């Protein structure tokens, strides 16, 4: 039978039920706000039991109005979300209930967001390069198809123009289904999106799922999930090619970090939940691709005070196969996609994948700017004059090298005005092959800037 | 055992009820009964003094008190409001300074709130926005040229202490009148400035300015100086969107300056700390985020559906020593769509106001700008760009080719041209036309230090000789090739009659 | 002259970055005393 | 200077402060250049790195790390080896025959090697 809401602390709330009608873990229970002004049937779910059949929950709703002795009655299965070819095209919140019209998907097949993630014998490495017509990402952070890619950055990094401008490159052209995750981003950003997906005829191809940063910590949490299982539904059931971007991933473990707090559980090194290595990997390790079936993915993860030490970003590491570490100081510069060329890597950049052309100019580059970085004190100091012959002529050719990397995005043309251009991956080897040997060290340096190919780089270097 | 449990549920069930204080102190208190209270209900205290009831132990009610939390003590008598943490709201709070709870401070009499509005209302949904498409003009230069800020924008002011940031702020809010004095609702801006934490004189001075300029006929101040305690500076942001927000519902468009939320961050990291909920970065608490952000993004551009009202936000974050990637400056660029990063190094060498550019960007504009303005500015950012590392680069180069000297000369007058005073909006009929003058040239012939006034003196002077010119760019919202044409006829006139400060001829 | 210029513009650029380095020790001073203070009332929070 | 000596006392202090200089003149040598230290600057980091490489030893202990055998070097002889040093007798060998090498005997042994 139902139960009663004893504490009631912040967006968390403790219900007591019978002796032996104790809800399970993650259960959907439900309580009602009666005051006029907002009242609301408030989903919670169950996340511990203190004992004396009393079970501490996780509020969805924001919990205020909420009154103690409210009656609470346990659905008896946890958060569904629809799942079917029926929430393509679609907005859903993190509960399942969709917004661009309210009445749909209660009558679809509905799957519960908390599952085991796929056996380790289903797994299998992915080793297939995903051209995404960047130059920077396509010679240096190769990504994967069908494996886990991050945007790691700040605030003001790019990390949501890159993700659009992502999915102008894969999701626009894609054969299978997309699907995108909200997680503690903006609602404008989420609108436009609807409207960018709407206006390309992309929308009919992708579901969107919204947590944004308006709501609790419970659905901010718990929206990454949502949109997972629909992810996985069309990855297991229909068989289709699955993209799935989320935007940004580092917002599940700051609800996480919130709800740990509020739940009573000590605070782990700076301040986040200790279960924060085991919250992130149940999450992340479900986005993982099985043998037959390939859900790529795309996660935009945001660096507390551009500390990239934290330990969110430090856990959410090791579930990457691609890493695009956005920085600061390349973004001050006006490099965009401002991507580190020296912090980011990928898993598929060894010669047996990509090729020694490549590989070895990939890894001259590489080179190059790390000499750059270490010549970095001098550089501030006294400048490039006072370098050696060699060491002048590298950084030379290292800024060069460094300015080529940027590229005029699709998702730029907003910003910029200009259109954006997409370089295969032919020519960016034989670009950065050629940069790397000193073949355009006469050229200005500002004949680089956001360019994206020879043709056009030659254009630009008569334009001067 | 069961009859037990059974009158047990009698009791619980038989569960104008008073409470008693039983803990109190540094702005918590604690309150025995009241079990039909809700959580984050309104409660009253003796003294007059209000809190809002967070935590609804199986004990106690753990509630903020929000003002003079000396009056309370042990033994008092709690009462129930009735209401959900709420602001009283209406047309009436116009040219009102309120405290955090909508009680006046101006000392005029009591305002007649229309209805009440719960502080913690959902922020519209992605279905219910739509895209900013009209401009806020905020009558400075170089925001409505370089980082322009549209209707439903939130916009972050940060920087430094003593940078220009309510200067702006307060040029923003002034230079509504000539769209209040309209009467269009589709037009006008109402303005609510919430200052957290600001010096009881720094909120009189602003009103004093906002009345000279007449901006005190459709602006509420949301007062909670530094000396209330930690809960009026939390909850003063939330007021002040509350005040907003009715508004915005009601198909008006609104413009909310948070001054500063660093400010409000301290207060809510106090009240955390002091309920003893541990500290995260910088000592601040795990939500400080969801703070500000459920706070920043209720300023929503609503849908027609919901009557196309809009509330614009203008966050004031005081950085420390530049530090733009410390904590709480990061989150709140996470959340605002830009950031206008008033430099310090700038603001005392006289560039007034001191935006940097590169840096400063507004993620939304453009699409919020008129024809005209974009037409005359899109050149312009780029150019100071450009300019303001050729600046630094010739003061050690021996020498520089003509066309670097061309743009540094260029780049010399620009910045010169978007330096402007204070409590001195230009309507964007001039903004257009003083941009125009620069960015076509036209100052080449004109000295470096007269520019200010050489642009000033023609403003005028067209005002009072060729309107035709402002008046084309109010109602086409373009300047078009005849009217193009006519400015720079007027401009060389004008140049050949223009003295200059050394008497030099600038024709 | 070249070399006076130089040194000065070097003498400048060593200025900003004791600045810029100052700036960032005292960031991580601040910190290292939040944390320090953050894992004792941690302990005794616990206890 | 009562307890190990006068002589002792002295050749170690000029070690220390022959030291500290060569770590307050590291910076600029790594930035500005070696060059670009006065004669009395240049002569003494000389001497300093000759210092800190004499300083180290082959230890018995630790022929598991080096190969080579031990080697004890008397007090005296210490304290005369590093009175040369610290007045430039020895600036002109190579840095690296003072580089784990067990006294003046075998510093000249390591010298005509190299
Ligand atoms: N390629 C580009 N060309 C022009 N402007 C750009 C480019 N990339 C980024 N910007 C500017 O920087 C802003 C960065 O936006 P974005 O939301 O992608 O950044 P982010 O801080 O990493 O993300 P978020 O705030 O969503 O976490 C863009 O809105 C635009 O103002
Ligand atoms: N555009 C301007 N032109 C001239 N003076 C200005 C301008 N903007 C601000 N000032 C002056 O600079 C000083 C500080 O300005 P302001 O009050 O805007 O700073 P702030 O960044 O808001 O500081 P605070 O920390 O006090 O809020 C005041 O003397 C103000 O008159
Ligand atoms: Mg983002
Ligand atoms: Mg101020």
């Amino acid at each position: 039978t139902a139960g009663r809401v004893v504490r009631i602390t912040g967006p968390v709330v403790d219900v007591e039920f019978p002796r032996g009608s104790v809800p399970e873990l993650f259960n959907a229970l439900h309580a009602e706000i009666t005051f006029g002004a907002l009242a609301k049937t408030l989903t919670l779910e169950v996340a511990q039991h203190l004992g004396d059949s009393l079970v501490r929950c996780i509020s969805m709703q924001p919990t205020d109005g909420l009154v103690r002795g409210v009656e609470v009655t346990d659905t008896g299965a946890s958060i569904s979300v629809p799942v079917g070819d029926g929430v393509k095209g679609h907005v859903f919140n993190a509960l399942g209930d969709c917004l661009d019209d309210p009445g749909y998907g209660k009558d679809f097949e509905h799957w519960s967001i908390h599952r085991k993630p796929p056996a380790f014998s289903d797994l299998e490495p992915r080793t297939e390069m995903l051209e995404t017509g960047l130059k920077v990402v396509d010679l240096l952070t190769p990504y994967v198809r069908g494996g886990k890619i991050a945007l790691f950055g700040g605030a003001g990094v790019g990390k949501t123009v890159l993700i659009q401008e992502m999915i102008n490159r894969i999701a626009r052209n894609f054969g299978g289904t997309s699907v995108f995750a909200g997680v503690g981003e903006r609602t404008r950003e989420g609108n436009d999106l609807w409207v960018e997906l709407a206006d390309a005829n992309v929308l009919k191809d992708t579901a969107l799922v919204f947590g944004q940063m308006d709501e609790p910590p419970g659905t901010r949490m718990r929206v990454a999930l949502s949109a997972l299982t629909m992810a996985e539904f069309f990855r297991d059931e229909q068989g289709q090619d699955v993209l799935l971007f989320i935007d940004n991933i580092f917002r599940f473990t700051q609800a996480g970090s919130e709800v740990s707090t509020l739940l009573g559980r000590m605070p782990s090194a700076v301040g986040y939940q200790p279960t924060l290595a085991d919250e992130m990997g149940e999450l992340q390790e479900r986005i993982t691709s099985t043998r037959g079936r390939s859900i790529t993915s795309m996660q935009a993860v945001y660096v507390p005070a551009d500390d990239y030490t934290d330990p969110a970003p430090a856990t959410t590491f090791a579930h990457l196969d691609a890493t695009t570490e956005l920085s600061r100081a390349v973004f001050s510069k006006g490099i965009f996609p401002a991507v580190d060329p020296l912090a980011s890597s990928s898993t598929i950049l060894d010669p047996a994948i990509v090729g020694d052309e490549h590989y070895r100019v990939a890894q001259e580059v590489i080179r190059i700017l790390q000499r750059y970085k270490d010549l970095q004190d001098i550089i501030a100091i006294l400048g490039i004059d006072e370098l050696s012959e060699e060491d002048k002529q590298l950084v030379n050719r290292a800024r060069r090298i460094e300015r080529f990397l940027s590229q005029n995005m699709m998702a730029a043309e907003q910003f910029t005005g200009q259109p954006g251009s997409t370089v295969p991956l032919k020519e960016t080897i034989e670009a950065f092959d050629k940069l790397t040997k000193g073949e355009f060290d006469h050229l200005p340096e500002q004949a680089f800037f956001l360019i994206g190919g020879l043709d056009d780089l030659a254009k630009k270097a008569e334009s001067l | 055992a069961a009859d037990i449990e059974g009158a047990i549920e009698d009791y619980v069930s038989s569960f104008e009820e008073i409470g008693t204080v039983i803990d109190a102190g540094d702005g918590i208190a604690h309150v025995e009964g009241l079990p039909s209270v809700m959580t984050q209900e309104l409660l009253e205290f003796p003294g007059g003094v209000l809190g809002v009831a967070l935590n609804l132990d199986e004990h106690s009610v753990g509630a903020v008190i929000l003002g003079e939390f000396e009056k309370i003590e042990e033994g008092q008598q709690v009462k129930r409001t009735g209401e959900v943490l709420s602001v009283p709201v209406g047309d009436a709070f116009l040219g009102r300074v309120v405290n955090p709870l909508g009680q006046p401070i101006d000392g005029q009499g009591d305002i007649a709130a229309e209805t009440r509005r719960a502080l913690e209302l959902q922020a519209p949904s992605v279905v219910q926005r739509q895209s900013v498409s009209e401009p806020l003009q905020t009558g400075i230069k170089a925001i409505d040229a370089m980082t322009p800020i549209g209707r439903g924008q939130r916009q972050l002011i940060i920087g430094d202490r003593k940078t220009g940031k309510t200067a702006v702020c307060v040029d923003t809010i002034l230079n509504q009148r000539e769209a209040w004095l309209t009467g269009d609702p589709k037009q006008q801006v109402r303005c609510v400035y919430v200052a957290i934490g600001q010096k009881g004189t720094t909120i009189a001075s602003v009103k004093r300015a906002l009345e000279e300029g007449g901006a005190m006929e459709y602006t509420t101040i949301v007062a909670a100086p530094a000396s209330d305690a930690a809960g009026f500076k939390w909850l003063a942001p939330y007021t002040g969107s509350a005040i907003g927000q009715h508004w915005m519902y009601n198909g008006k468009h609104v413009l909310i300056v948070f001054d500063d939320l660093s400010k409000q961050a301290d207060a809510y990291r106090a009240i955390s700390l002091l309920l003893r909920r541990p500290p995260g970065r910088e000592a601040f608490p795990g939500d400080v985020f969801y703070l500000h952000s459920r706070l920043l993004e209720r300023c929503a551009k609503l849908s027609d559906e919901l009557g196309g009202g809009s509330m614009t936000g203008l966050p004031i974050i005081e950085t420390k020593a530049n530090d733009i990637s410390a904590f709480i400056p990061t989150n709140v660029i996470s959340i605002t769509d830009g950031q206008c990063f008033l430099e310090s190094d700038l603001f005392n060498q006289g560039v007034r106001p001191a935006i940097n550019v590169g840096v400063s960007v507004s993620r939304v504009g453009g699409a919020a700008q008129i024809k005209a303005m974009k037409e005359v500015a899109g050149s312009l950012r780029l150019d100071l760009s450009q300019y303001r590392e050729l600046e630094a680069f010739a003061a050690f180069a021996s020498d520089l080719d003509a066309a670097s000297k061309a743009q540094l000369d260029r780049g010399a007058r620009l910045v010169e041209l978007l330096k402007q005073p204070q409590y001195s909006p230009l309507a964007v009929e001039e903004q257009v036309v003083a941009i125009f003058l620069g960015t076509q040239g036209h100052l080449d012939s004109v000295p470096v230090e007269d520019v200010q006034r050489f642009e000033s003196e023609l403003l005028e002077h067209v005002k009072a000789s060729h309107s035709d010119i402002f008046d084309g760019i109010r109602e086409t919202k373009k300047l078009s090739e005849e009217a193009e044409e006519k400015l720079v006829s007027v401009i060389n006139e004008f140049k050949k009659g223009f003295q200059a400060s050394d008497g030099s001829s600038v024709v | 002259a070249s070399r006076r210029r130089a040194m000065k513009s070097a003498t400048d650029n060593a200025d900003d970055l004791i600045k810029a380095l100052t700036l960032a020790a005292n960031r991580e001073r601040q910190a290292q005393i939040t944390q320090e203070i953050s894992e004792i009332v941690g302990g005794a929070n616990a206890l």
